DNA sequence: ATCAATATCCACCTGCAGATACTACCAAAAGTGTATTTGGAAACTGCTCCATCAAAAGGCATGTTCAGCTGATTCAGCTGAACATGCCTTTTGATGGAGCAGTTTCCAAATACACTTTTGGTAGTATCTGCAGGTGGATATTGAT
DNA sequence: ATCAATATCCACCTGCAGATACTACCAAAAGTGTATTTGGAAACTGCTCCATCAAAAGGCATGTTCAGCTGAATCAGCTGAACATGCCTTTTGATGGAGCAGTTTCCAAATACACTTTTGGTAGTATCTGCAGGTGGATATTGAT
C-alpha cells in the first residue's frame, strides 16, 4: 500500500487534496489526476518562496525564517509579487525605498 | 451587568505621531499640518468597510464574538487579502 | 547646542521604519477604535484579540501603501510634502472615490 | 476538540529539502498555510468556471492545467506546468 | 439548433409593467441579460462562500440574504431584502 | 398546476433560477426558499435600472431603451454606479464632463 | 479668413465625443493589431466578429478610463496639457505598474 | 508605402480617445506612450481568450472567450453574451 | 462696442434596419405526487479565552525657534492646435469554403459501497536553541566653522 | 578641509520564549477491493459565419504658422521639523466567567425518482415603426476690428 503522493512522488498530500476538490463544490466529478497535478503545483510554489525567503534569511544572518523574509522574498521576485499583487502578509513591512529627490544636496 | 463605559472620539487616538511614523514606513519626507484629519478620516472609512462586513459575518454566524476569520473573509471580500490569521 | 537641519532626522525615521515590521499605532487607542465603530453597527459584540490584531495589520499595510502613492502624487507636483490634494488624488486614481 | 488541517508538515518537509539547516517561526509558517490555502482556491475556482464554460461536470489534471496557465504569470506557469504533468505522468505509470 | 436561454422575456416584463409604453432595443436588451447574470454569479457566489465558511450543505434564503447585504450598496440592499423577504411570505402564504 | 413565479408574484423564472442554484455548484443542496428569493432580488434590480433608464430615454426624447441610455441610468446614480463600478457597458460612451480649469476664461 | 483660437475646437470636440458613444478606432487597423498580437500566442486563429467588436469596446473603455486619470494628474501639476508621466502616474497608482 | 500595425492606431483616432476622456492640450509624445499602454492591455486580455480558445479545442477566439478574459482582469463588459 | 463667419439648434420629412406580431413545434424544462434520507436546530454543558482590573513602564503633548519649502510673480522660447484636401486606407457588400456545433456512439474512468489499514492532529510532558535586547566601544555621519 | 557631537555598527554575551522533542492515543482519514453507471472523446458532417477581395467611400497625412502654455528663475512669507520639556496612558501579567464550540438527539425539509403538462426558444413568414440622417433657416457663439 503506497500513497498516491509516494506514486507520484510527492510531499504534499494528494488524498488531502482529492478531499478538498470533492467538499469545496467545484464540479459535479473530480478526476483522479485533478489532486496529482494540482497538489503538485501546491509544492512547486511553496519550495519557489521557501527557496527565495531562505536567501533572505541568510542574507540577515539569521537561521529562522520570520514573515519579514517571505516579505522580501516575494516583493523583491517580479512573479510572486504580482501573484501576490493584492496579498498583505501580517508583520513582513514594505521594502526600503527613499524616491530620489527626498535625498540632500545634489 | 452593571455600567459599560461610553466610546467616543476614539478616532483620536490615532495620534500625530502614529500617523508621521506610517508616512515614514511609506516613504515620506515632509508632512502638511492637515494630513493628521484627512489620514484619520480615510482610516475610519477603511475600518468601517471591513467591520461592517465582519460583522454582518458575525451575525450570520449567530455569535455575538467577531472572530479572526470574521475579518480575513471580510478583507478578501474588499480584494485585501490578509495572510497570517488562520486565513 | 546641537541641531541637525530639517529633513536630516526624517530620513532616518524612514531608513529606521523600512527596516522594521512593527505595528506603528499603540493597540489599545486601535483596539478602542475597532469597538466605538463596531458598536455603532452592533451592540454588545465582543473581539477576538486576533480579530483586533488582524484588522490592525489590514489598516496599517493599507495606510503606508497610501502613504506611498500619496508620496507619488506630491513629487508629480514638483513638491515634497504630501497634502490632502495628494491623498486626495491618489485615492480617486485608485478608485476609492 | 475539534481537528484543524494545516499544510503545516507538508511545508516544513518542502522547507528541509531545500535549505536542510533553516527553521520556520510559527507566524511564518502560518503565513505559508494561508499561501497554500490561498492558491489552491485560486486556482479550482478558475478549474471550476473553465469546466462550466465548456458544459463539463468534471475537473481533470487537463482543467488544472489551463487553471495554472490562467492564473500564473509567465515563469511560474512554465515550470507548475512541468511540474505538474511530471508528476500525473509519474502517477499513471505507478499502479 | 441547441436551446439558448436568455432573461429576455422576463425583462421585457418587467419592463412595461415600469415603461409600458417604452421599448428596449436588442444592445440593450443583451446588456440586462448580461447584468441579470452578472449580478446571479455574484449573488450566488458570496452565497456559496457563507455555506462553506459556516459548515453547510445549503444555501438557503437566509444565505441569499446576508449575501445581498455583502454585495448591495445601503440603500439598494435594503429595498433587495424587503423585496425578497416579500415574495418568500407571498409562495409561503399560497395553497 | 400553478407556476412558481406566480404564486411568489413575480415575473422572474423561479424554476429556472433554481436550476441554475443546483446546477452551478454553489452547495450540495438548495432551499426552496433561495430560489424565491433571489429571482425576487434580481427582478427588483432589474426593475430599478429600466425605471432609471426609461428617464432617460424620456430625456432625450426617445421611447426605445438603448445602451447609451443604460449607461446614463447607471453612473448617473451613485448606487448603481458602485455596484458596476468594474462593469463596462457596451456602446455606453461616458458622462459630459469638463474640468472646469479647462474651460475659456470669460 | 477664419481661424479658431487654441483650445476652441479641442472643447467642441470634448463635448462632441461625450455625447456620443461610436467607436474611435478605424476597425480594420484595430483588427490588425488584435491578429498580430495574438499570431504569437497561437498560429492560425480566426476571429468571431464580435470577438474583435468586445475587444474594441473594452480597449476603448480602458483608454478612455486611463485619458480620464491621466488628466487629473495632468492638472495636479498645474497643467493642462497630458504628458507621458501623468500616464505613467496614473498606471501606478492603478497597480498596472 | 508599409506601416506597423499599431501604428494603424493613429493620432486622430488617439486624440479622439483622449477628447472623450476630457481632455484639453495633447503632448507630442503621448501617442507612442497610448500605444504601448494599449499593447500591453490587449496582450494581456488576449493571452487569457486565447488559453479559453486552446482549452475548448476550437482555432476561433470566441466572443465568449474575451468576455471570459476581461472578467477575470476584473474588467467585466456588458452586451457580447454570458 | 458692431459685424461677419461659421457652428449649433430645431422643425420637419421619410426610408429601412431592426423591432414586433403570429403561428407551428417540440424537447426540454417545470411541475405534480409518492417513498426516503439527512442536515442542522435545540437542548445540555465542557472548557478556551474574552473583558476586566491593578501595577509597572515608556511614549505623547506642548511651545519655541527658524530653515527652507511652497506659492506667487514674470517671462521667453518652445511646442502643439488649427488649418484644407486628394491620395490611399478602410468600409461595404458579395461569395466560396473552414470549422463550430449537432448527433451518435461506446468504453475508460467516474461514482458507490463495504470492510482494512494508516496517520495527522493533539495532549500530556520534557529538554534544547535562535535571537531579542543589553552592553561597551571602535567607525561613521552631520553640520558649525 | 578639520573638528566635535551624536547616531550607527557590529561582533560578543545571558535570559528565555518559543521551537523542537517523544509518548500515547485515535477518529478520521486514506487506502484496498469489487460492483455499476456514464461523461465526453471520437468521428462524421451540416450550415453558419469568417477571410478574402472588388468597388465604393470618406478619413488622414501633410508642412506652416504662431498663440498660449510650460518650465526656468527669483523671492517673501510662513509652515513644518527639530528639540526641550513635563507627565498621562499604554503595556503587561494575573483571574472569574460568558459564550464558543463539542456531542447527541430527531423531524421538518431536501433529495429522488417517476409520470404529466407546460413553456420558452426557434423558425418560418409577414408586418410593422422609431428614428438616423437629411434639408432649410433661424439664432448663438466666437473672433476680428
Ligand atoms: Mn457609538
Ligand atoms: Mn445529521
Ligand atoms: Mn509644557
Ligand atoms: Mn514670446
Ligand atoms: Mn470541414
Ligand atoms: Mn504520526
Ligand atoms: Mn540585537
Ligand atoms: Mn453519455
Ligand atoms: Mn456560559
Ligand atoms: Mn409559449
Ligand atoms: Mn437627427
Amino acid at each position: 500500500a503506497k500513497t498516491r503522493s509516494s506514486r507520484a512522488g510527492l510531499q504534499f498530500p494528494v488524498g488531502r487534496v482529492h478531499r478538498l476538490l470533492r467538499k469545496g463544490n467545484y464540479a459535479e466529478r473530480v478526476g483522479a489526476g485533478a489532486p496529482v497535478y494540482l497538489a503538485a503545483v501546491l509544492e512547486y510554489l511553496t519550495a519557489e518562496i521557501l527557496e527565495l525567503a531562505g536567501n533572505a534569511a541568510r542574507d540577515n544572518k539569521k537561521t529562522r525564517i520570520i514573515p519579514r523574509h517571505l516579505q522580501l522574498a516575494v516583493r523583491n521576485d517580479e512573479e510572486l509579487n504580482k501573484l501576490l499583487g493584492r496579498v498583505t502578509i501580517a508583520q513582513g513591512g514594505v521594502l526600503p525605498n527613499i524616491q530620489s529627490v527626498l535625498l540632500p544636496k545634489k | 451587568k452593571r455600567h459599560r463605559k461610553v466610546l467616543r472620539d476614539n478616532i483620536q487616538g490615532i495620534t500625530k505621531p502614529a500617523i508621521r511614523r506610517l508616512a515614514r514606513r511609506g516613504g515620506v519626507k515632509r508632512i502638511s499640518g492637515l494630513i493628521y484629519e484627512e489620514t484619520r478620516g480615510v482610516l475610519k472609512v477603511f475600518l468601517e468597510n471591513v467591520i461592517r462586513d465582519a460583522v454582518t459575518y458575525t451575525e450570520h454566524a449567530k455569535r455575538k464574538t467577531v472572530t479572526a476569520m470574521d475579518v480575513v473573509y471580510a478583507l478578501k471580500r474588499q480584494g485585501r487579502t490578509l495572510y497570517g490569521f488562520g486565513g | 547646542p546641537h541641531r541637525y537641519r530639517p529633513g536630516t532626522v526624517a530620513l532616518r525615521e524612514i531608513r529606521r521604519y523600512q527596516k522594521s515590521t512593527e505595528l506603528l499605532i499603540r493597540k489599545l487607542p486601535f483596539q478602542r477604535l475597532v469597538r466605538e465603530i463596531a458598536q455603532d453597527f452592533k451592540t454588545d459584540l465582543r473581539f477576538q484579540s486576533s480579530a483586533v490584531m488582524a484588522l490592525q495589520e489590514a489598516s496599517e499595510a493599507y495606510l503606508v501603501a497610501l502613504f506611498e502613492d500619496t508620496n507619488l502624487c506630491a513629487i508629480h507636483a514638483k513638491r515634497v510634502t504630501i497634502m490632502p490634494k495628494d491623498i486626495q488624488l491618489a485615492r480617486r486614481i485608485r478608485g476609492e472615490r | 476538540k475539534t481537528r484543524k488541517e494545516s499544510y503545516a508538515i507538508y511545508v516544513y518537509k518542502v522547507l528541509k529539502q531545500v535549505h536542510p539547516d533553516t527553521g520556520i517561526s510559527s507566524k511564518a509558517m502560518s503565513i505559508m498555510n494561508s499561501f497554500v490555502n490561498d492558491v489552491f482556491e485560486r486556482i479550482a475556482g478558475e478549474a471550476s468556471r473553465l469546466a462550466h464554460y465548456n458544459k463539463r461536470s468534471t475537473i481533470t489534471s487537463r482543467e488544472i492545467q489551463t487553471a495554472v496557465r490562467l492564473l500564473l504569470p509567465g515563469e511560474l506557469a512554465k515550470h507548475a506546468v512541468s511540474e505538474g504533468t511530471k508528476a500525473v505522468t509519474k502517477y499513471t505509470s505507478a499502479k
